[PDB]
């Protein structure tokens, strides 16, 4: 069995679900490690999404060589990972058994729910240029910690019109501010640093940001799974968007969003 | 001098109907009534892609009122064709219906009239009435109204629960809309879709195949008619048959409760 | 001015913006001496709806704004209604609701305070403007009907969500009746028809001549029954012949509500 990857799973929601907080590209790329795997989407140089799923999380996760790497369908991908329904109850699991031999061949799904056995067969592909956003604890100029739970009604509700989003980080009030500049409509939303919702505020000066709202428009997915996010810029004015996701196995697995300014 | 007037006075009878109704709603956005004096068929024979659908119902086992009169005595049928949605609409608050008339009328213009009286404390119910445009359809076109005849099948096995089938041919349909169903007499069946950059394949198991080699029968089918009729069906019904005829056709013959639901998807191309 | 709601009422203000939204694509603003109006009207002119919120309705009401002015003003009902877009996002987590307005400002200031300590600040753009007005007399109306909101929407449901027009009228026995209206030719597709007859012990009172019929905007009528029966209230409806306007009306202890629509002649 000369198999580069092979991975199971007891419940394929471990992977399905962090997979779903990032799609919003059709195509991505799969890196996997004997620290587990890594799926990233981009946005044409402006956005990157990175899942990561520890191999601790699986139950089978065997690397045979030092780095393995290709690109998938995404869609394709979610879509046979949900092949038995989107609605399971409890103590009906779909088990997964993944493995893809290697360059050149497709990646394998096996998927079993009470006994109905689904194989899938995905070609992969030549993976290409992935972005790099080093953004380095040493780049970033204020950093600050939300409770998730309580952002998404508000998030949610952020004015799609104006074209762009401002956010504001100070020691000084507001201390974290999104704007946004729609039709006949100037908008904002404060969080104060004392608030409940504030798990954490390092802000050691007064940036202030704008993005182009649709790019951002995506990274709601992540949030809404999420239990706690991260919000972080640098020197450059790049974004930086870390969500903390728990499975249902109590496990955490994160997923990241790096997004450019807008000038 | 043709007519039909019946009556509903039974609660579970009243929304058994409304549900059957709902489903041919699914099945097909417009369909031919026939009613004769003990039954009630609701026919699809749409033919492209030619499949069909035959449903009958047992007059007695709904209404506590039946009346009718064909054409003439010696054909005593009646061929109406409507908007399937009409009837489900017209069927709409039946949940808190005391009873239901139906009637063909001719006031406007044909139509099958529909009044449901309300659930009322005092003597004087809620009436909703609806009536619902027919087409009358001529004894010279009855022939193409007649349930498809049935080729022996090549293999005839019970399927699986419909609601984890509904959702595998939901999601291949995002991959595909053509399809290939086989099975065989060691109770499997196979679920399969191939495109170029991807294959799916659905293997169910241990179904079971009715009395009277393991090479299965198979057959290329337009996906989004197999999820057409899987969609329609609400619940896991009673018995639940698939019968194949190797590269020609699949024909789904559910029994539950007492109304028999036929459909038919012909082979690809 | 400034009005300062809390609680509930935060959550009926809502309502009251998208009741409105149904109706007209402008939002027009008033602090009057005995509450804050907010009317709308018709793309075409043949609808009109208003909603007073009587000063107690607030937890601060000024009407009076420091500076000259005496505040009439519209805005783009679209950029008020995304203030109150979710009734969700209300109920839960904002607990204050403040619309102000200075004689010096441009814009219009909608503040909701929120839990957590959580702000969210509105600035809305205006154009001052003459009082919306309409003409209507509900008491030299011939007939009028008032019946439990919840009792009319009970009516109403039979028909499609998409029922256009529809036609009310007197029958014998004093029943009341509901029917799908529609247009057009000897053509074929010809619409389902729907009836709803009503007894007369659904209807608090009722004071119309047999053969008395009109027809009107559903999609309309939808938007203050959809206020109405939430708020479990009872509404009436005052009308004279076809041709002249219908009148719907609510009154609860802090707010008034007239919707008037059109009839086909
Ligand atoms: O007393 C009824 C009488 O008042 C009028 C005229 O003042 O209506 C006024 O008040 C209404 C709200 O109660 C406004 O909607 C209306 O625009 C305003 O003129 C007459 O219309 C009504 O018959």
């Amino acid at each position: 069995d000369q198999y580069s990857l092979v991975a199971s799973l007891d419940n394929v929601r471990n992977l399905s679900t962090i997979l779903k907080a990032i799609h919003f590209r059709e195509h991505a790329t799969c890196f996997a490690t004997k620290n587990g795997i890594k799926v990233t989407v981009e946005n044409a140089k402006c956005v990157q999404a990175n899942a990561f799923i520890q191999a601790g999380i699986f139950q089978e996760f065997k690397v045979q060589e030092e780095s393995v790497t290709f690109r998938i369908n995404l869609t394709v991908l979610l879509d046979c990972l949900s092949i038995f329904g989107s609605s399971p109850m409890p103590g009906t699991l779909t088990a997964l058994r993944m493995c893809y031999q290697g360059y050149g061949y497709p990646l394998m799904l096996f998927l079993e729910e009470g006994g109905v056995v689904t194989v899938c067969k995905i070609n992969t592909q030549e993976p290409e240029e992935t972005l790099d956003f080093d953004f380095c604890s040493t780049n970033v100029i204020n950093k600050i910690i939300l409770q998730s739970e309580g952002l998404r009604e508000a998030f949610s509700e952020l004015d799609m019109t104006s074209e762009v989003l401002q956010i504001t980080m100070s020691p000084d009030k507001p201390y974290f501010r999104l704007s946004t500049f729609g039709n006949a409509g100037s908008s904002h939303l404060d969080y104060p640093k004392d608030s409940d919702l504030m798990e954490a505020f390092h802000c050691n000066q007064t940036q202030v940001n704008r993005y182009k709202i649709s790019l951002l428009k995506p990274s709601t997915k992540a949030l809404v799974l999420s239990c706690k996010v991260s919000i972080r810029t640098d020197n450059r004015g790049f974004l930086s968007l870390q969500y903390m996701i728990r499975n249902e196995d109590g496990q955490i697995c994160f997923v990241e969003y790096y997004c450019c300014p807008d000038e | 001098h043709m007519k039909f007037r019946a009556k509903i006075v039974d609660g579970a009878c009243l929304n058994h109907f409304t549900r059957i109704s709902n489903m041919i709603a699914k099945l097909a956005k417009t369909c031919t009534l026939r009613i004769s004096p003990d039954k009630l068929n609701f026919i699809l024979c749409d033919k492209l892609g030619g499949v069909s659908m035959w449903c009958e119902l047992e007059q007695e086992n709904f209404f506590n009122e039946f009346q009718m009169e064909g054409v003439s005595a010696e054909n005593n049928e009646i061929y109406l064709e409507l908007t399937s949605e009409n009837l489900s609409r017209a069927l709409k608050t039946a949940q808190n219906a005391r009873a239901l008339k139906i009637k063909l009328t001719n006031k406007h213009f044909p139509c099958l009239t529909v009044s449901v009286e309300l659930l009322s404390m005092s003597s004087s119910s809620r009436i909703v009435t609806h009536d619902i445009p027919i087409k009358v359809i001529p004894r010279k076109l009855w022939k193409d109204l007649q349930e498809p005849v049935v080729p022996d099948p090549d293999v005839s096995i019970y399927l699986p629960v419909l609601k984890t089938m509904k959702s595998v041919v939901e999601k291949m349909k995002n991959i595909s809309n053509h399809l290939v169903i086989e099975a065989n007499l060691d109770g499997e069946l196979n679920l399969k879709i191939e495109t170029e950059l991807v294959c799916v394949t659905t293997h169910f198991k241990d179904l079971g195949n009715p009395p009277l080699v393991e090479h299965m029968a198979e057959v290329h089918i337009d996906i989004r008619k197999l999820l057409q009729f899987l969609a329609g069906q609400q619940v896991n019904p009673t018995k639940a048959l698939c019968n194949i005829v190797n590269n020609k056709m699949v024909h789904f013959d559910l029994l539950h409760e007492d109304v028999s639901l036929q459909y038919f998807i012909p082979a690809l191309s | 001015m400034k009005c300062l709601v809390t609680g509930g009422n935060v959550k009926v203000l809502g309502k009251a913006v998208h009741s409105l939204s149904r109706i007209g694509d402008e939002l027009y603003l008033e602090p009057l001496e005995d509450g804050l109006s907010l009317r709308t009207v018709n793309s075409s002119r043949s609808a009109y709806a208003c909603f007073l919120f009587a000063p107690l309705f607030f937890q601060q009401y000024q009407a009076a704004t420091p500076g000259q002015d005496l505040l009439r003003c519209k805005i783009l009902m679209k950029s008020f209604l995304s203030v109150f877009r979710s009734l969700a996002m209300l109920e839960k987590t904002v607990e204050k609701c403040c619309i102000s307005l200075n004689g010096r400002s441009s814009r219009l200031v909608v503040q909701l305070h929120c839990k957590f300590g959580v702000r969210k600040t509105h600035n809305l753009s205006f154009q001052d403007c003459e009082s919306l007005q309409a003409v209507f007399d509900p008491a030299s109306c011939p007939h009028m009907l008032r019946a439990p909101a919840r009792v009319l929407g009970e009516a109403v449901l039979p028909f499609s969500p998409a029922l256009a027009e529809v036609t009310l009228g007197i029958g014998r026995g004093r029943r009341v009746i509901l029917r799908s209206y529609h247009e057009e030719a000897d053509s074929t597709a010809k619409a389902m028809v729907t009836e709803m007859c009503l007894g007369e012990e659904d209807f608090q009172q009722l004071q119309a001549q047999e053969g008395v019929a009109i027809t009107f905007c559903l999609k309309e009528f939808r938007g203050l029954l959809s206020f109405a029966e939430s708020a479990n209230l009872n509404l009436s409806i005052h009308f004279d012949a076809p041709g002249r306007p219908a009148i719907f009306t609510i009154k609860d202890s802090l707010l008034d509500g007239h919707f008037v629509l059109a009839t086909l002649s």
